[PDB]
RNA sequence: GAAUGCCGGCAUGAGUAACGAUAAAGAGGGUGAGAAUCCCUCUCGCCGUAAGCCCAAGGGUUCCUACGCAAUGGUCGUCAG
RNA sequence: CGAUGUCGGCUCGUCGCAUCCUGGGGCUGAAGAAGGUCCCAAGGGUUGGGCUGUUCGCCCAUUAAAGCGGCACGCGAGCUGGGUUCAGAACGUCGUGAGACAGUUCGGUCUCUAUCCGCCACGGGCGCAGGAGGCUUGAGGGGGGCUCUUCCUAGUACGAGAGGACCGGAAGGGACGCACCUCUGGUUUCCCAGCUGUCCCUCCAGGGGCAUAAGCUGGGUAGCCAUGUGCGGAAGGGAUAACCGCUGAAAGCAUCUAAGCGGGAAGCCCGCCCCAAGAUGAGGCCUCCCACGGCAGCCGGUAAGGACCCGGGAAGACCACCCGGUGGAUGGGCCGGGGGUGUAAGCGCCGCGAGGCGUUGAGCCGACCGGUCCCAAUCGUCCGAGGUCU
């Protein structure tokens, strides 16, 4: 988590007064590689931060499992 | 706009404080040297018709 | 801290060393010393200068006495030059040699009621894209409930110009003592025919 | 701002204001004296003075110049043969404006008369 | 008019 | 005071009277003192006078020319001391005082528009016939 | 007076025809470029097999402007177009020829090789 | 004494916004207690596939003349549907 | 919940400092140059673009830097309305269906008049123990406060080399500000010319109306202006922050400290520019008038003065301010110059003619610099002290 930055921000699309004022959207950046994941699937910044980190790892894992395959 | 409106009725004291600047000033009037009638300065006298010592128009 | 009273003649340019020099011309002298402020008497030092001769039929009795107590023929303009005690009792353009730097004070041109764009260089409004009757308007003038007021000194429309303005560190391009003319490089506040003050510069 | 601008506007556009000066020139040269508002009077002075001066010149060009504004050869003939002779030795200022004392009832307009000089 | 929904 | 006469007085120590009169449409060659890094040479600039804006001593005239493919206009203060001399190369006859319209014309069309001012050419030839 | 979006002719034989200004290389936020100022530009139009090609991000010094340049002797000069010579980071021209006149200002600003190669300096 | 109560009267905003197409006015003469505003004359401007002329609907004396100006006329009024 | 309008943008700022830059520092695994890290510091500054409704983020090109936050996630009786957030329509999906969706897609009415506080400007009143005309002191406010590049020192110190200073001294910029209009560049509603159609005067010639609230076109003075010109940021004095000391105990040594003294920042106080005595603490100076008549009061008539009225004004919404009022150059005219336009009409000549040439830089000609009493500022009216007490 020290080479990972987490951005929060307003989401997109529907939600009335809620979507207008809520920092529910999450970005997660793996700072060395630069690969990111965004998520606004739910209205919760927490559930979205969790689903984004999970995907960032799963993606980084595949990149790591793939450079090994090449080797 | 959103239609500004008076928030409170203006008081008798305060509406009249506003009109404290409304009095008329009486009209500046000088005597006509010819016929001694009162008239505004710098105009032909509407009574005898004189200005600058001579007659200028029929009254 | 020499100074003199003067009238703005107009602008032109001269060529000095193969260069155009934008100059304002000032008719400065001659300025009869009318009263000297002393510390023993007034608490500070300054010289009250006179400028432009006046038709004595126009100078009322309190002023005629003032002029008389000095030996001066009635002058139109009385103005002081702070911290200046000339030796003689007449101040002329010769207190300035070409190459000195001066500060010049004048009454700027009056814009009257001036909009927020002309007065404060505000960006104004858009002119298309739906802008609604706000093309030269100031926009927000505040916040909301905190502080719930508008700051003192907030830039708004209102009168602009016709105020004291000193332009500083102007060059003295030439001095024509024959005609009490002063050439100065640059721009000087106010209109042609306006009354100005030319002091020694305060820059170093 | 209005710095050093000559010319009233009298709340008219360019062609109406010109026509106003022309129709007042016609009335004035016609009757010798007209009553109008004070501002209009003050502006008619120079507009008419100039026309009289061209009449004092008498040449055909001058007449053709005057007719651009006055358009009435009879009236222009009156100007060239009766009015203009009276001013041969007067050096401008063929017109005068004297303010009246009473105002129009319906709008309060200060009035004045404009007339040709002796 | 615009709405608080 | 006479403020205009004071200005005229100030300006009068700089006024030239050695330059020939010329009109818009005349072709003219200005010999202009130009500093080049170090020294001062006289670089000529010849072209049609497309404009003369008059303000007494503050009069400037604008000279147009095409130079190696590109049009060049050069503005000169008429009383500048940087001007060595002006030579009248041709007298052209215009019908207006500002010839900006020749920026959009061909060479052929300009020749059609500013024909030789025969009258002022005979004036220029009847002069110098003073020996 | 050249700013971003401004199109300039190319007065050299690099193969560039038209560059479009995208930056005035004059301090933090200069609004305009005049004669002698370096700009950055993208090459919008070029000719085949030239050094530069359509799309490069090059530098260039303005040599001719349509807004008149003013001068201390009280004169002014005006050109019919906006022109620039494409240069390298050491400020030297990259072509081998300069087409058309150039402003004498370029001399007093370090562009002698450009002033040298130009057919006329005004 | 309160019901965004009911009826009426009178205030505040205020001498404020406005006085209904930016086709446009000016003078002279007349009338009258009173005239920017009514009548007459000359000048100017506007419409002219109309902002002119004639029908049909609808309206219902608004038509013409004399006498009038409290109210109606967004001002005035001697004028007027 | 008998309504506290909700994203983003625009505009306008203001504050915080956990400081992005610039200033001052200590430590460095600081040779130099360049960094790292922390401390002091909020004065000023903190760019333009591509994508997206975006906030956010990525990217391009720069930069000294491209700071993070608060102010109802500042600011819709300031604007916007792309998104959100009605009714229409469609897709995917769910539902037998009517319909549904922090799913998508195209569309979809944002209210002329400010009463009070506040703010920006401008007056009226009264006060400032006599009444007046001038000139001023500056308590206290406000404005401003940025920075880079190159060159010299010096290719020196340092460094194997590459690279490359401190200190000090020049010059040139960017942005911002105030003023100005000589130049550059605008505008310039009638200042000049040209042109069409039509109607008209008067047939030709010459003109006038209308084609916009200039018919169109080419130009264009003053003025107002920036893209144009001048000038500003300081210098300098003083007190400080972190930090570094001198002398020096307690505590025989040591210690910047306990006694005392010094150095030290773009910051702080002063300095600069502007406002300012309603500064009711109502200041100072110079000059003027002056103990008038009638029972700290009232009433009269005057004083020095002032106002009214008028001609005006790069002053101005009204007001105010400034100038002038026949003892006068204030506005209008007239004259001379400037300036614009660019060779009027009429005539003569050449051409069958459209036209051309000459008379001619002619004629016309706002505002600019001036002169000139030709025209108008006639003639006047009113207000205005006699000074309380200790
Ligand atoms: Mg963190
Ligand atoms: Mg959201
Ligand atoms: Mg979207
Ligand atoms: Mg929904
Ligand atoms: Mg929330
Ligand atoms: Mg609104
Ligand atoms: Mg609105
Ligand atoms: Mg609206
Ligand atoms: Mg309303
Ligand atoms: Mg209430
Ligand atoms: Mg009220
Ligand atoms: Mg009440
Ligand atoms: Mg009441
Ligand atoms: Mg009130
Ligand atoms: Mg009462
Ligand atoms: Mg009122
Ligand atoms: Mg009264
Ligand atoms: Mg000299
Ligand atoms: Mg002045
Ligand atoms: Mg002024
Ligand atoms: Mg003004
Ligand atoms: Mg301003
Ligand atoms: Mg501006
Ligand atoms: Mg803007
Ligand atoms: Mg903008
Ligand atoms: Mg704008
Ligand atoms: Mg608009
Ligand atoms: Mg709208
Ligand atoms: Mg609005
Ligand atoms: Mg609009
Ligand atoms: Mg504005
Ligand atoms: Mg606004
Ligand atoms: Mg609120
Ligand atoms: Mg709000
Ligand atoms: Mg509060
Ligand atoms: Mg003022
Ligand atoms: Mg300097
Ligand atoms: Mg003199
Ligand atoms: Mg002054
Ligand atoms: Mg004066
Ligand atoms: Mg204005
Ligand atoms: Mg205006
Ligand atoms: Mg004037
Ligand atoms: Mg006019
Ligand atoms: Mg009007
Ligand atoms: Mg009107
Ligand atoms: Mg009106
Ligand atoms: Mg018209
Ligand atoms: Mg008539
Ligand atoms: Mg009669
Ligand atoms: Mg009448
Ligand atoms: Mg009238
Ligand atoms: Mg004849
Ligand atoms: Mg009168
Ligand atoms: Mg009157
Ligand atoms: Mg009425
Ligand atoms: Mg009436
Ligand atoms: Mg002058
Ligand atoms: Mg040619
Ligand atoms: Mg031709
Ligand atoms: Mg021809
Ligand atoms: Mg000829
Ligand atoms: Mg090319
Ligand atoms: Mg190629
Ligand atoms: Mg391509
Ligand atoms: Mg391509
Ligand atoms: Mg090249
Ligand atoms: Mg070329
Ligand atoms: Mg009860
Ligand atoms: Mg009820
Ligand atoms: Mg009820
Ligand atoms: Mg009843
Ligand atoms: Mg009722
Ligand atoms: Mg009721
Ligand atoms: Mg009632
Ligand atoms: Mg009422
Ligand atoms: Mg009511
Ligand atoms: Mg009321
Ligand atoms: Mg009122
Ligand atoms: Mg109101
Ligand atoms: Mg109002
Ligand atoms: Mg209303
Ligand atoms: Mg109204
Ligand atoms: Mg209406
Ligand atoms: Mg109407
Ligand atoms: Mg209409
Ligand atoms: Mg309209
Ligand atoms: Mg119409
Ligand atoms: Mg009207
Ligand atoms: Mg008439
Ligand atoms: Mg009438
Ligand atoms: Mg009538
Ligand atoms: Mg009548
Ligand atoms: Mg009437
Ligand atoms: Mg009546
Ligand atoms: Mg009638
Ligand atoms: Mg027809
Ligand atoms: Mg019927
Ligand atoms: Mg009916
Ligand atoms: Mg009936
Ligand atoms: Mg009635
Ligand atoms: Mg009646
Ligand atoms: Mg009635
Ligand atoms: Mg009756
Ligand atoms: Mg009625
Ligand atoms: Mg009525
Ligand atoms: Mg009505
Ligand atoms: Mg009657
Ligand atoms: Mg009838
Ligand atoms: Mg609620
Ligand atoms: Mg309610
Ligand atoms: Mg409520
Ligand atoms: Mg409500
Ligand atoms: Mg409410
Ligand atoms: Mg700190
Ligand atoms: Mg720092
Ligand atoms: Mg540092
Ligand atoms: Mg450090
Ligand atoms: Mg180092
Ligand atoms: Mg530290
Ligand atoms: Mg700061
Ligand atoms: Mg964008
Ligand atoms: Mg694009
Ligand atoms: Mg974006
Ligand atoms: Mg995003
Ligand atoms: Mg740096
Ligand atoms: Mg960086
Ligand atoms: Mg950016
Ligand atoms: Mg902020
Ligand atoms: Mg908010
Ligand atoms: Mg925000
Ligand atoms: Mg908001
Ligand atoms: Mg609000
Ligand atoms: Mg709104
Ligand atoms: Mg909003
Ligand atoms: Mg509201
Ligand atoms: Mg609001
Ligand atoms: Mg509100
Ligand atoms: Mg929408
Ligand atoms: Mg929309
Ligand atoms: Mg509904
Ligand atoms: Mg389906
Ligand atoms: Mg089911
Ligand atoms: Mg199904
Ligand atoms: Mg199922
Ligand atoms: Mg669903
Ligand atoms: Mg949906
Ligand atoms: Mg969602
Ligand atoms: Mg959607
Ligand atoms: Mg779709
Ligand atoms: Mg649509
Ligand atoms: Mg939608
Ligand atoms: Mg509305
Ligand atoms: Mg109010
Ligand atoms: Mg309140
Ligand atoms: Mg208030
Ligand atoms: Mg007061
Ligand atoms: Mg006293
Ligand atoms: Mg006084
Ligand atoms: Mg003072
Ligand atoms: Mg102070
Ligand atoms: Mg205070
Ligand atoms: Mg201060
Ligand atoms: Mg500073
Ligand atoms: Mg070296
Ligand atoms: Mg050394
Ligand atoms: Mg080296
Ligand atoms: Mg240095
Ligand atoms: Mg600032
Ligand atoms: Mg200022
Ligand atoms: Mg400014
Ligand atoms: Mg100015
Ligand atoms: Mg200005
Ligand atoms: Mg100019
Ligand atoms: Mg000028
Ligand atoms: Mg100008
Ligand atoms: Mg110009
Ligand atoms: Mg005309
Ligand atoms: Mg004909
Ligand atoms: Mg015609
Ligand atoms: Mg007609
Ligand atoms: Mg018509
Ligand atoms: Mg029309
Ligand atoms: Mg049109
Ligand atoms: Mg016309
Ligand atoms: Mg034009
Ligand atoms: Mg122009
Ligand atoms: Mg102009
Ligand atoms: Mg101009
Ligand atoms: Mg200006
Ligand atoms: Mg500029
Ligand atoms: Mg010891
Ligand atoms: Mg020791
Ligand atoms: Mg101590
Ligand atoms: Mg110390
Ligand atoms: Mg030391
Ligand atoms: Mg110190
Ligand atoms: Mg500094
Ligand atoms: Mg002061
Ligand atoms: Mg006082
Ligand atoms: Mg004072
Ligand atoms: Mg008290
Ligand atoms: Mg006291
Ligand atoms: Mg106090
Ligand atoms: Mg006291
Ligand atoms: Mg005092
Ligand atoms: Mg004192
Ligand atoms: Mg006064
Ligand atoms: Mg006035
Ligand atoms: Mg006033
Ligand atoms: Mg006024
Ligand atoms: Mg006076
Ligand atoms: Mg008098
Ligand atoms: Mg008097
Ligand atoms: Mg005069
Ligand atoms: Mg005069
Ligand atoms: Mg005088
Ligand atoms: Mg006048
Ligand atoms: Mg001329
Ligand atoms: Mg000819
Ligand atoms: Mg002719
Ligand atoms: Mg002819
Ligand atoms: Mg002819
Ligand atoms: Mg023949
Ligand atoms: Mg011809
Ligand atoms: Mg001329
Ligand atoms: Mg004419
Ligand atoms: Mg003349
Ligand atoms: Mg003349
Ligand atoms: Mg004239
Ligand atoms: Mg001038
Ligand atoms: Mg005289
Ligand atoms: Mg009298
Ligand atoms: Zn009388």
């Amino acid at each position: 988590m020290d080479e990972i930055r987490i951005d929060v921000m307003r989401a997109s699309g529907p939600g009335g007064s809620g979507v207008n004022t809520t920092d529910s959207a999450v970005r997660v950046v793996h700072l060395p590689t630069g690969i990111m994941v965004t998520c606004q699937d739910s209205r919760s910044q927490i559930k979205n931060r969790e689903k984004a980190l999970m995907i960032l790892r799963s993606r980084l894992l595949e990149m790591k499992r793939a450079e090994e395959a090449e080797r | 706009a959103k239609h500004p409106v008076p928030k409170k009725k203006t008081s008798k004291a305060r509406r009249d404080a506003r009109r404290s600047h409304h009095a008329l000033t009486p009209p500046t009037l000088v005597p006509c040297p010819e016929c001694k009638a009162m008239k505004p300065p710098h105009t032909v006298c509407p009574e005898c018709g004189y200005y600058a010592g001579r007659k200028v128009l029929e009254v | 801290m020499k100074g003199i009273l003067g009238v703005k003649v107009g602008m032109t340019r001269i060529f000095r060393d193969d260069r155009a020099v934008p100059v304002t011309v000032i008719l400065a002298g001659p300025c009869p010393v009318v009263q000297r402020r002393t510390p023993e008497k007034d608490g500070y030092t300054a010289v009250q200068l006179g400028f432009l001769p006046q038709n004595p039929k126009r100078v009322n009795r309190p002023l005629k006495g003032h002029f008389a107590k000095a030996g001066v023929e009635p002058v139109r303009i009385l103005r002081e030059i702070r911290d200046f005690n000339p030796e003689g009792d007449t101040v002329t353009v010769e207190i300035f040699k070409p190459g000195e730097r001066v500060d010049v004070t004048g009454t700027s041109k009056g814009r009257g009621f001036a909009g927020v764009m002309k007065r404060w260089n505000f960006a104004g409004g858009p002119d298309s894209h739906g802008a609604h009757k706000i093309h030269r308007h100031p926009g927000s003038i505040g916040n909301r409930k905190t502080p719930g007021r508008v700051y003192k000194g907030k830039k708004m429309a209102g009168h602009y110009g016709a105020e004291r303005v000193t332009v500083m560190n102007l060059e003295v391009v030439d001095v024509i003592p024959e005609e009490n003319l002063l050439l100065v490089k640059g721009a000087v506040p106010g209109p042609n025919g306006g009354l100005v003050i030319v002091r020694e510069t305060k820059k170093a | 701002m209005r710095h050093l601008k000559s010319g009233r506007k009298l709340n008219r556009h360019s062609s109406h204001r010109l026509a106003l000066y022309r129709n007042q020139a016609k009335s004035l040269l016609t009757h010798g004296r007209i009553t109008t508002t004070v501002p209009k009077a003050k502006e008619l002075r120079g507009f008419v003075d100039h026309l009289i001066h061209l009449a004092k010149r008498g040449d055909l060009h001058a007449r053709r110049l005057v007719l651009r504004d006055l358009q009435d050869v009879k009236l222009v003939r009156k100007l060239f043969d009766e009015i203009a002779p009276r001013y041969r030795d007067r050096q401008g200022g063929y017109t005068r404006v004297l303010k009246l004392a009473e105002r129009r009832r319906g709008d309060g307009a200060p009035l004045a008369l404009v007339e040709l000089v002796e | 008019a615009a709405a608080k929904c | 005071m006479n403020r205009g006469a004071l200005i005229k007085l100030v300006e009068s120590r700089y006024v030239r009277t050695d330059l020939p009169e010329f009109r818009p449409g005349d072709t003219v060659r200005v010999s202009y003192k130009v500093k080049e890094g170090n020294r001062t040479r006289i670089q000529d600039f010849e072209g049609i006078v497309i404009r003369i804006r008059r303000n007494g001593f503050n009069t400037t005239f604008t000279v147009r020319k095409v130079s190696y493919g590109v049009g060049v206009e050069r503005i000169f203060p008429l009383h500048s001391p940087l001007i060595q001399k002006i030579d009248i190369v041709q007298r052209g006859r215009a019908r207006r005082a500002k010839l900006y319209f020749i920026r959009n014309l061909s060479d052929r069309e300009i020749r059609r528009k500013l024909r030789a001012d025969r009258k002022r050419i005979d004036q220029d030839r009847a002069a110098e016939r003073a020996a | 007076m050249i700013q971003p979006q401004t199109y300039l002719e190319v007065a050299d034989n690099t193969g560039a025809r038209k560059i479009m200004c995208i930056r005035v290389l004059k301090g933090s936020n200069a609004k305009y470029a005049t004669v002698g100022d370096v700009i950055v530009a993208s090459v919008k139009e070029a000719i085949p097999r030239g050094a530069v090609k359509e799309g490069d991000v090059v530098k260039a010094v303005v040599v001719r402007t349509k807004k008149e340049i003013k001068r201390p002797d009280g004169s002014a000069i005006r050109f019919d177009d906006n022109a620039a010579v494409i240069i390298n980071n050491q400020l030297e021209p990259r072509g081998t020829r300069v087409f058309g006149p150039v402003a004498r200002e370029l001399r007093e600003k370090g562009f002698m090789k450009i002033v040298s190669l130009a057919p006329e300096v005004l």
